[PDB]
Protein backbone atom coordinates (compact mmCIF):
# COMPACT_ATOMS: atom_id res chain seq x y z
CA UNK A 1 0.00 0.00 0.00
CA UNK A 2 1.15 3.34 -1.61
CA UNK A 3 -0.09 6.98 -1.18
CA UNK A 4 -0.47 8.79 -4.70
CA UNK B 1 -49.38 9.78 -26.88
CA UNK B 2 -49.17 8.64 -22.91
CA UNK B 3 -48.39 10.08 -19.86
CA UNK B 4 -44.15 11.08 -20.17
CA UNK B 5 -42.01 11.55 -18.00
CA UNK B 6 -38.38 13.13 -18.04
CA UNK B 7 -36.20 12.58 -14.74
CA UNK B 8 -33.86 10.36 -16.56
CA UNK B 9 -30.37 11.21 -19.04
CA UNK B 10 -31.53 10.28 -22.57
CA UNK B 11 -28.73 7.19 -22.91
CA UNK B 12 -29.94 5.80 -26.28
CA UNK B 13 -27.87 7.88 -28.94
CA UNK B 14 -26.14 5.78 -31.00
CA UNK B 15 -23.09 5.68 -29.09
CA UNK B 16 -22.76 5.60 -25.51
CA UNK B 17 -19.59 8.40 -25.27
CA UNK B 18 -16.01 8.40 -25.57
CA UNK B 19 -14.30 7.25 -21.95
CA UNK B 20 -10.66 9.07 -21.78
CA UNK B 21 -8.33 7.31 -19.94
CA UNK B 22 -5.19 9.14 -18.36
CA UNK B 23 -2.66 6.80 -16.76
CA UNK B 24 0.52 8.09 -15.76
CA UNK B 25 2.67 5.64 -14.33
CA UNK B 26 6.50 7.04 -15.07
CA UNK B 27 7.47 10.53 -13.96
CA UNK B 28 9.98 12.93 -15.08
CA UNK B 29 13.10 12.20 -12.81
CA UNK B 30 13.30 16.39 -12.55
CA UNK B 31 9.60 16.62 -10.62
CA UNK B 32 10.59 14.13 -7.66
CA UNK B 33 7.37 11.73 -8.56
CA UNK B 34 7.75 8.37 -7.68
CA UNK B 35 6.45 6.09 -10.09
CA UNK B 36 2.90 5.11 -9.69
CA UNK B 37 2.91 1.13 -9.47
CA UNK B 38 0.20 -1.12 -9.91
CA UNK B 39 -2.29 1.63 -12.13
CA UNK B 40 -1.50 -0.21 -14.98
CA UNK B 41 -4.05 -2.97 -13.19
CA UNK B 42 -6.39 -0.19 -12.67
CA UNK B 43 -6.07 1.35 -16.31
CA UNK B 44 -7.02 -2.64 -17.77
CA UNK B 45 -9.86 -2.93 -15.53
CA UNK B 46 -11.11 0.51 -16.59
CA UNK B 47 -10.83 -0.39 -20.04
CA UNK B 48 -12.41 -3.31 -19.70
CA UNK B 49 -15.29 -2.09 -17.57
CA UNK B 50 -16.37 0.73 -19.88
CA UNK B 51 -15.79 -1.50 -22.97
CA UNK B 52 -18.46 -3.30 -21.29
CA UNK B 53 -21.07 -0.52 -21.16
CA UNK B 54 -20.06 0.23 -24.59
CA UNK B 55 -18.01 3.22 -24.22
CA UNK B 56 -15.19 3.82 -27.20
CA UNK B 57 -12.44 3.60 -24.88
CA UNK B 58 -8.87 5.31 -25.87
CA UNK B 59 -6.29 4.70 -23.04
CA UNK B 60 -3.17 7.50 -22.84
CA UNK B 61 -0.29 6.77 -20.88
CA UNK B 62 2.69 9.09 -19.39
CA UNK B 63 0.93 12.57 -20.91
CA UNK B 64 2.96 15.69 -20.08
CA UNK B 65 0.54 18.46 -18.75
CA UNK B 66 0.92 19.71 -22.06
CA UNK B 67 -0.28 16.63 -23.84
CA UNK B 68 -3.15 16.20 -20.93
CA UNK B 69 -4.30 19.86 -21.93
CA UNK B 70 -4.14 19.32 -25.50
CA UNK B 71 -5.89 15.55 -25.55
CA UNK B 72 -8.65 17.32 -23.79
CA UNK B 73 -9.09 20.78 -26.01
CA UNK B 74 -8.92 18.34 -29.07
CA UNK B 75 -11.53 16.12 -27.20
CA UNK B 76 -13.90 18.82 -26.98
CA UNK B 77 -13.93 19.76 -30.13
CA UNK B 78 -14.81 16.60 -31.51
CA UNK B 79 -18.62 16.29 -32.22
CA UNK B 80 -20.27 14.51 -29.71
CA UNK B 81 -24.03 15.24 -31.34
CA UNK B 82 -23.96 11.25 -31.80
CA UNK B 83 -23.26 10.04 -28.39
CA UNK B 84 -24.94 10.02 -25.05
CA UNK B 85 -22.37 10.74 -22.45
CA UNK B 86 -18.75 11.74 -22.03
CA UNK B 87 -16.58 9.96 -19.31
CA UNK B 88 -12.63 10.89 -18.50
CA UNK B 89 -10.75 8.77 -16.01
CA UNK B 90 -7.56 10.57 -14.51
CA UNK B 91 -4.83 8.12 -12.74
CA UNK B 92 -2.19 10.04 -11.75
CA UNK B 93 -0.22 12.14 -8.30
CA UNK B 94 -2.29 15.66 -6.92
CA UNK B 95 -3.06 17.97 -4.93
CA UNK B 96 -6.74 19.47 -4.03
CA UNK B 97 -7.72 20.86 -7.52
CA UNK B 98 -4.83 19.49 -9.63
CA UNK B 99 -3.42 16.25 -11.11
CA UNK B 100 -0.08 16.01 -12.50
CA UNK B 101 1.13 15.45 -16.58
CA UNK B 102 4.38 13.50 -16.41
CA UNK B 103 6.37 17.01 -16.08
CA UNK B 104 4.12 19.37 -13.60
CA UNK B 105 0.86 19.56 -12.61
CA UNK B 106 -2.53 20.70 -14.22
CA UNK B 107 -5.53 22.25 -12.81
CA UNK B 108 -8.88 20.30 -13.10
CA UNK B 109 -10.87 23.46 -13.78
CA UNK B 110 -8.52 24.02 -16.90
CA UNK B 111 -9.40 20.43 -18.52
CA UNK B 112 -13.14 20.11 -17.42
CA UNK B 113 -13.93 24.20 -18.44
CA UNK B 114 -13.48 22.93 -22.11
CA UNK B 115 -16.71 20.62 -21.64
CA UNK B 116 -18.97 23.79 -20.00
CA UNK B 117 -22.23 23.42 -21.57
CA UNK B 118 -21.07 26.56 -23.63
CA UNK B 119 -18.02 25.38 -24.70
CA UNK B 120 -19.00 21.92 -26.02
CA UNK B 121 -22.13 22.41 -27.66
CA UNK B 122 -22.59 19.16 -28.61
CA UNK B 123 -22.66 17.79 -24.59
CA UNK B 124 -24.49 20.20 -23.85
CA UNK B 125 -27.64 18.65 -21.38
CA UNK B 126 -26.00 15.36 -21.77
CA UNK B 127 -23.84 13.81 -18.51
CA UNK B 128 -19.97 14.47 -18.54
CA UNK B 129 -18.12 12.34 -15.82
CA UNK B 130 -14.83 12.90 -14.20
CA UNK B 131 -13.34 9.79 -12.45
CA UNK B 132 -9.94 11.19 -10.27
CA UNK B 133 -7.80 8.54 -8.80
CA UNK B 134 -5.14 10.74 -6.77
CA UNK B 135 -4.43 12.16 -4.25
CA UNK B 136 -6.59 15.78 -2.56
CA UNK B 137 -3.75 16.94 0.37
CA UNK B 138 -1.84 14.81 2.57
CA UNK B 139 -4.14 14.37 5.44
CA UNK B 140 -4.33 10.77 6.51
CA UNK B 141 -7.89 8.68 8.02
CA UNK B 142 -7.27 7.29 11.01
CA UNK B 143 -10.89 5.64 11.35
CA UNK B 144 -12.76 4.88 14.51
CA UNK B 145 -13.65 1.10 15.48
CA UNK B 146 -17.26 -0.35 15.01
CA UNK B 147 -29.05 31.69 -20.64
CA UNK B 148 -30.78 28.54 -20.02
CA UNK B 149 -28.95 26.22 -18.08
CA UNK B 150 -25.53 27.03 -15.64
CA UNK B 151 -22.27 25.98 -18.08
CA UNK B 152 -21.32 24.13 -14.87
CA UNK B 153 -24.56 21.37 -15.05
CA UNK B 154 -24.39 18.25 -15.74
CA UNK B 155 -20.85 17.53 -14.69
CA UNK B 156 -20.08 14.65 -11.88
CA UNK B 157 -16.69 14.30 -9.97
CA UNK B 158 -16.08 10.95 -8.96
CA UNK B 159 -13.73 11.49 -6.11
CA UNK B 160 -10.93 8.86 -5.20
CA UNK B 161 -10.94 10.42 -1.59
CA UNK B 162 -11.92 13.37 0.71
CA UNK B 163 -10.84 16.88 0.14
CA UNK B 164 -7.63 17.21 1.63
CA UNK B 165 -6.60 12.84 1.95
CA UNK B 166 -4.58 11.30 0.36
CA UNK B 167 -5.54 8.78 -1.90
CA UNK B 168 -4.61 5.30 -1.36
CA UNK B 169 -2.99 2.24 -4.07
CA UNK B 170 -2.22 -0.81 -3.54
CA UNK B 171 1.10 -1.83 -5.96
CA UNK B 172 -0.23 -5.74 -6.64
CA UNK B 173 -4.41 -5.12 -6.55
CA UNK B 174 -4.42 -1.09 -7.68
CA UNK B 175 -6.20 1.67 -6.15
CA UNK B 176 -8.73 0.85 -3.21
CA UNK B 177 -10.84 3.20 -5.34
CA UNK B 178 -10.62 1.95 -8.60
CA UNK B 179 -10.78 -1.89 -7.68
CA UNK B 180 -14.36 -0.89 -6.21
CA UNK B 181 -15.45 1.30 -9.17
CA UNK B 182 -14.82 -1.36 -11.41
CA UNK B 183 -16.24 -4.19 -9.56
CA UNK B 184 -19.44 -1.80 -8.35
CA UNK B 185 -19.91 -1.40 -12.24
CA UNK B 186 -19.58 -5.09 -13.17
CA UNK B 187 -22.18 -6.30 -10.55
CA UNK B 188 -24.39 -3.17 -10.96
CA UNK B 189 -24.63 -1.23 -13.99
CA UNK B 190 -28.04 -3.03 -15.36
CA UNK B 191 -29.70 -2.76 -12.04
CA UNK B 192 -28.70 1.01 -10.12
CA UNK B 193 -28.91 4.64 -10.87
CA UNK B 194 -25.31 5.92 -11.12
CA UNK B 195 -25.31 7.62 -7.81
CA UNK B 196 -26.56 4.50 -5.94
CA UNK B 197 -23.82 2.20 -7.47
CA UNK B 198 -21.04 5.07 -6.21
CA UNK B 199 -22.48 4.87 -2.65
CA UNK B 200 -21.50 0.96 -3.29
CA UNK B 201 -18.07 2.45 -4.06
CA UNK B 202 -18.20 4.91 -1.22
CA UNK B 203 -19.14 1.55 1.03
CA UNK B 204 -17.14 -0.74 -0.09
CA UNK B 205 -13.57 1.47 -0.06
CA UNK B 206 -14.86 2.36 3.34
CA UNK B 207 -15.35 -0.86 4.83
CA UNK B 208 -13.05 -3.31 3.05
CA UNK B 209 -9.43 -1.67 3.02
CA UNK B 210 -7.04 -0.38 5.34
CA UNK B 211 -3.84 0.07 4.37
CA UNK B 212 -0.90 -1.51 5.78
CA UNK B 213 2.47 -0.28 6.03
CA UNK B 214 5.60 -0.86 8.52
CA UNK B 215 5.61 3.02 9.01
CA UNK B 216 3.85 3.99 12.37
CA UNK B 217 2.42 7.36 10.21
CA UNK B 218 0.92 5.30 7.45
CA UNK B 219 -0.43 1.92 8.83
CA UNK B 220 -4.21 1.36 9.43
CA UNK B 221 -5.64 4.27 7.36
CA UNK B 222 -8.45 4.75 5.73
CA UNK B 223 -9.99 6.31 2.93
CA UNK B 224 -13.77 7.40 1.73
CA UNK B 225 -14.45 8.68 -1.48
CA UNK B 226 -16.10 12.02 -2.64
CA UNK B 227 -18.83 12.04 -5.21
CA UNK B 228 -19.52 15.60 -6.54
CA UNK B 229 -23.25 15.74 -8.60
CA UNK B 230 -23.86 18.66 -10.23
CA UNK B 231 -25.82 16.18 -12.23
CA UNK B 232 -30.09 17.37 -13.09
CA UNK B 233 -31.32 14.08 -14.10
CA UNK B 234 -30.57 10.32 -12.69
CA UNK B 235 -27.91 8.75 -15.25
CA UNK B 236 -28.24 4.61 -15.92
CA UNK B 237 -25.81 2.82 -17.87
CA UNK B 238 -28.88 0.95 -20.02
CA UNK B 239 -32.00 1.84 -21.99
CA UNK B 240 -34.99 0.68 -22.46
CA UNK C 1 -35.02 -15.37 9.28
CA UNK C 2 -35.05 -14.45 5.73
CA UNK C 3 -32.56 -13.50 3.08
CA UNK C 4 -31.78 -10.15 4.62
CA UNK C 5 -30.29 -6.83 2.53
CA UNK C 6 -28.16 -3.81 4.19
CA UNK C 7 -28.10 -1.09 1.58
CA UNK C 8 -30.09 1.27 3.63
CA UNK C 9 -29.48 3.49 6.62
CA UNK C 10 -31.22 2.39 9.38
CA UNK C 11 -34.01 5.05 9.95
CA UNK C 12 -36.25 3.54 12.31
CA UNK C 13 -34.69 4.63 15.42
CA UNK C 14 -37.13 6.51 18.13
CA UNK C 15 -36.42 9.36 16.51
CA UNK C 16 -35.29 11.42 13.40
CA UNK C 17 -32.37 13.38 15.23
CA UNK C 18 -31.65 16.93 15.28
CA UNK C 19 -32.26 19.69 12.84
CA UNK C 20 -30.41 22.82 13.44
CA UNK C 21 -30.88 25.57 11.23
CA UNK C 22 -28.71 28.89 12.22
CA UNK C 23 -30.28 31.55 10.36
CA UNK C 24 -27.83 34.47 9.96
CA UNK C 25 -29.32 37.68 8.80
CA UNK C 26 -28.26 40.82 10.57
CA UNK C 27 -24.43 41.37 10.92
CA UNK C 28 -22.45 43.43 13.11
CA UNK C 29 -22.06 46.61 11.44
CA UNK C 30 -17.75 46.20 11.70
CA UNK C 31 -17.81 43.56 9.67
CA UNK C 32 -19.42 45.29 6.52
CA UNK C 33 -21.89 42.70 5.64
CA UNK C 34 -25.43 43.46 3.71
CA UNK C 35 -28.58 42.19 5.99
CA UNK C 36 -29.68 38.85 4.14
CA UNK C 37 -33.06 39.50 3.69
CA UNK C 38 -35.64 37.10 3.15
CA UNK C 39 -33.56 34.16 4.66
CA UNK C 40 -36.71 34.11 6.91
CA UNK C 41 -38.67 32.83 4.85
CA UNK C 42 -36.13 30.25 4.10
CA UNK C 43 -35.87 29.52 7.73
CA UNK C 44 -39.46 29.31 8.09
CA UNK C 45 -39.95 27.05 5.59
CA UNK C 46 -37.05 24.34 6.34
CA UNK C 47 -38.42 24.30 9.69
CA UNK C 48 -41.44 23.51 8.53
CA UNK C 49 -40.72 21.34 6.31
CA UNK C 50 -37.79 19.26 8.54
CA UNK C 51 -40.83 19.14 11.35
CA UNK C 52 -43.14 16.86 8.43
CA UNK C 53 -40.26 14.54 8.56
CA UNK C 54 -40.49 14.20 12.22
CA UNK C 55 -37.24 15.94 13.06
CA UNK C 56 -36.59 18.09 16.39
CA UNK C 57 -35.99 21.36 14.76
CA UNK C 58 -33.93 23.96 16.63
CA UNK C 59 -33.68 27.61 14.92
CA UNK C 60 -31.22 29.77 16.05
CA UNK C 61 -30.75 33.18 14.88
CA UNK C 62 -27.90 36.08 14.16
CA UNK C 63 -25.19 33.47 15.87
CA UNK C 64 -21.83 34.86 16.50
CA UNK C 65 -18.58 32.41 15.21
CA UNK C 66 -18.54 31.73 19.27
CA UNK C 67 -21.94 30.57 19.67
CA UNK C 68 -22.15 28.75 16.54
CA UNK C 69 -19.28 26.79 17.27
CA UNK C 70 -20.46 26.47 21.06
CA UNK C 71 -23.51 25.39 19.85
CA UNK C 72 -21.80 22.89 17.65
CA UNK C 73 -20.20 21.43 20.14
CA UNK C 74 -22.50 20.88 22.71
CA UNK C 75 -25.11 19.39 20.01
CA UNK C 76 -21.95 17.03 19.27
CA UNK C 77 -21.48 15.80 23.11
CA UNK C 78 -25.55 14.75 23.13
CA UNK C 79 -26.43 11.04 23.07
CA UNK C 80 -27.86 10.63 19.81
CA UNK C 81 -27.99 7.11 20.72
CA UNK C 82 -31.81 6.97 20.37
CA UNK C 83 -31.70 9.10 17.17
CA UNK C 84 -31.43 7.79 13.38
CA UNK C 85 -29.71 11.06 11.66
CA UNK C 86 -28.54 14.27 12.19
CA UNK C 87 -29.06 17.62 10.10
CA UNK C 88 -27.70 21.08 10.24
CA UNK C 89 -28.41 23.93 7.86
CA UNK C 90 -26.45 26.78 7.43
CA UNK C 91 -28.21 29.99 6.13
CA UNK C 92 -25.49 32.82 5.66
CA UNK C 93 -22.92 34.32 4.03
CA UNK C 94 -19.74 32.53 2.85
CA UNK C 95 -16.79 31.78 0.94
CA UNK C 96 -15.25 28.31 0.08
CA UNK C 97 -14.79 26.16 2.82
CA UNK C 98 -16.33 28.70 4.98
CA UNK C 99 -19.68 30.33 6.80
CA UNK C 100 -20.04 33.48 8.96
CA UNK C 101 -21.27 34.19 11.89
CA UNK C 102 -22.83 37.76 12.82
CA UNK C 103 -19.29 39.23 13.62
CA UNK C 104 -16.82 36.72 11.33
CA UNK C 105 -16.19 33.71 9.80
CA UNK C 106 -15.95 29.80 10.75
CA UNK C 107 -14.18 27.26 8.68
CA UNK C 108 -16.87 24.66 7.87
CA UNK C 109 -14.65 21.97 8.83
CA UNK C 110 -13.84 23.22 12.62
CA UNK C 111 -18.37 22.29 12.54
CA UNK C 112 -18.37 19.09 10.95
CA UNK C 113 -15.57 18.01 12.70
CA UNK C 114 -17.67 17.94 15.98
CA UNK C 115 -19.20 14.68 14.52
CA UNK C 116 -16.54 12.86 12.68
CA UNK C 117 -17.48 8.89 13.88
CA UNK C 118 -14.34 9.02 16.40
CA UNK C 119 -15.36 12.52 18.00
CA UNK C 120 -19.22 12.04 18.42
CA UNK C 121 -19.87 8.01 18.98
CA UNK C 122 -23.65 7.96 18.72
CA UNK C 123 -23.81 9.24 15.62
CA UNK C 124 -21.06 7.07 14.45
CA UNK C 125 -22.34 4.89 11.09
CA UNK C 126 -26.12 7.50 11.48
CA UNK C 127 -25.93 9.43 8.25
CA UNK C 128 -25.34 13.14 9.24
CA UNK C 129 -26.41 15.69 7.23
CA UNK C 130 -25.15 19.15 6.52
CA UNK C 131 -27.15 22.03 4.28
CA UNK C 132 -24.88 25.21 3.30
CA UNK C 133 -26.97 28.21 1.57
CA UNK C 134 -23.73 30.79 1.17
CA UNK C 135 -21.58 31.98 -1.16
CA UNK C 136 -18.51 29.60 -2.18
CA UNK C 137 -16.32 32.21 -3.66
CA UNK C 138 -17.49 35.21 -6.19
CA UNK C 139 -17.71 34.11 -9.95
CA UNK C 140 -21.05 34.20 -11.96
CA UNK C 141 -22.21 31.74 -13.95
CA UNK C 142 -23.78 33.38 -17.51
CA UNK C 143 -25.51 29.62 -18.60
CA UNK C 144 -26.30 28.63 -22.45
CA UNK C 145 -29.42 28.82 -24.34
CA UNK C 146 -30.84 25.13 -24.99
CA UNK C 147 -9.72 1.78 12.63
CA UNK C 148 -12.93 0.03 11.01
CA UNK C 149 -14.81 2.73 9.04
CA UNK C 150 -13.17 6.53 8.09
CA UNK C 151 -13.68 9.05 10.57
CA UNK C 152 -14.91 11.04 7.73
CA UNK C 153 -17.52 8.65 6.11
CA UNK C 154 -21.23 9.34 6.41
CA UNK C 155 -21.42 13.03 6.16
CA UNK C 156 -23.19 14.58 3.28
CA UNK C 157 -22.90 17.80 2.37
CA UNK C 158 -25.70 19.81 0.14
CA UNK C 159 -24.06 22.91 -1.25
CA UNK C 160 -26.15 25.11 -2.66
CA UNK C 161 -24.08 26.61 -5.00
CA UNK C 162 -21.01 24.91 -6.98
CA UNK C 163 -17.48 25.87 -5.95
CA UNK C 164 -15.95 29.33 -6.36
CA UNK C 165 -19.46 30.70 -7.60
CA UNK C 166 -22.18 33.09 -5.99
CA UNK C 167 -24.94 31.57 -4.37
CA UNK C 168 -28.81 33.32 -5.25
CA UNK C 169 -31.38 34.74 -2.55
CA UNK C 170 -34.38 36.09 -3.48
CA UNK C 171 -35.51 39.00 -0.99
CA UNK C 172 -38.90 38.22 -1.39
CA UNK C 173 -39.05 34.45 -2.25
CA UNK C 174 -36.21 33.03 0.20
CA UNK C 175 -32.94 31.40 -1.54
CA UNK C 176 -33.13 29.58 -4.95
CA UNK C 177 -31.26 26.44 -3.10
CA UNK C 178 -33.65 26.18 -0.48
CA UNK C 179 -37.27 27.03 -1.90
CA UNK C 180 -35.79 23.74 -4.41
CA UNK C 181 -34.98 21.76 -1.44
CA UNK C 182 -38.01 22.40 0.37
CA UNK C 183 -40.17 21.92 -2.58
CA UNK C 184 -38.39 18.45 -3.26
CA UNK C 185 -38.99 17.23 0.40
CA UNK C 186 -42.93 17.75 0.45
CA UNK C 187 -43.14 15.84 -3.04
CA UNK C 188 -40.60 13.43 -2.58
CA UNK C 189 -39.59 12.42 0.58
CA UNK C 190 -42.24 9.45 0.57
CA UNK C 191 -40.33 8.01 -2.52
CA UNK C 192 -37.44 9.21 -3.25
CA UNK C 193 -33.60 8.48 -1.88
CA UNK C 194 -31.87 11.37 -0.82
CA UNK C 195 -29.60 11.78 -3.24
CA UNK C 196 -32.31 11.47 -6.03
CA UNK C 197 -34.33 14.39 -4.99
CA UNK C 198 -30.93 16.19 -4.51
CA UNK C 199 -30.91 15.44 -8.32
CA UNK C 200 -34.55 16.93 -8.55
CA UNK C 201 -33.56 20.11 -6.50
CA UNK C 202 -30.31 20.91 -8.61
CA UNK C 203 -32.67 20.33 -12.18
CA UNK C 204 -35.47 22.40 -10.20
CA UNK C 205 -32.70 25.52 -9.13
CA UNK C 206 -30.51 24.73 -12.70
CA UNK C 207 -33.78 24.81 -15.06
CA UNK C 208 -36.35 27.40 -13.25
CA UNK C 209 -34.31 30.32 -12.03
CA UNK C 210 -32.83 32.68 -13.61
CA UNK C 211 -31.66 36.45 -11.50
CA UNK C 212 -32.61 39.84 -12.78
CA UNK C 213 -30.23 42.69 -12.40
CA UNK C 214 -30.12 46.57 -12.76
CA UNK C 215 -26.48 45.79 -12.68
CA UNK C 216 -25.42 44.07 -16.08
CA UNK C 217 -22.35 42.36 -14.43
CA UNK C 218 -25.18 40.60 -12.61
CA UNK C 219 -28.47 39.84 -14.48
CA UNK C 220 -29.05 36.60 -16.53
CA UNK C 221 -27.11 34.79 -14.28
CA UNK C 222 -27.49 30.96 -13.10
CA UNK C 223 -26.87 27.80 -10.34
CA UNK C 224 -26.33 24.43 -10.09
CA UNK C 225 -25.79 23.13 -6.45
CA UNK C 226 -23.53 20.81 -5.29
CA UNK C 227 -24.21 17.52 -3.96
CA UNK C 228 -21.17 16.09 -1.70
CA UNK C 229 -22.13 12.63 -0.89
CA UNK C 230 -19.03 10.65 1.55
CA UNK C 231 -22.63 8.67 2.97
CA UNK C 232 -22.08 4.69 2.44
CA UNK C 233 -25.74 3.88 2.30
CA UNK C 234 -28.94 4.96 0.50
CA UNK C 235 -30.86 7.59 2.71
CA UNK C 236 -34.49 6.98 2.52
CA UNK C 237 -36.76 9.37 5.51
CA UNK C 238 -39.55 6.71 5.73
CA UNK C 239 -38.95 2.84 7.27
CA UNK C 240 -41.19 0.26 6.28
CA UNK D 1 -32.24 38.73 -6.44
CA UNK D 2 -29.42 39.05 -4.50
CA UNK D 3 -25.94 37.10 -4.12
CA UNK D 4 -24.84 36.26 -0.52
NA1 LIG E 1 -7.72 5.06 -4.15
NA1 LIG F 1 -29.30 29.72 -3.31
Amino acid sequence: DEVD
Amino acid sequence: SGISLDNSYKMDYPEMGLCIIINNKNFHKSTGMTSRSGTDVDAANLRETFRNLKYEVRNKNDLTREEIVELMRDVSKEDHSKRSSFVCVLLSHGEEGIIFGTNGPVDLKKITNFFRGDRCRSLTGKPKLFIIQACRGTELDCGIETHKIPVEADFLYAYSTAPGYYSWRNSKDGSWFIQSLCAMLKQYADKLEFMHILTRVNRKVATEFESFSFDATFHAKKQIPCINSMLTKELYFYHL
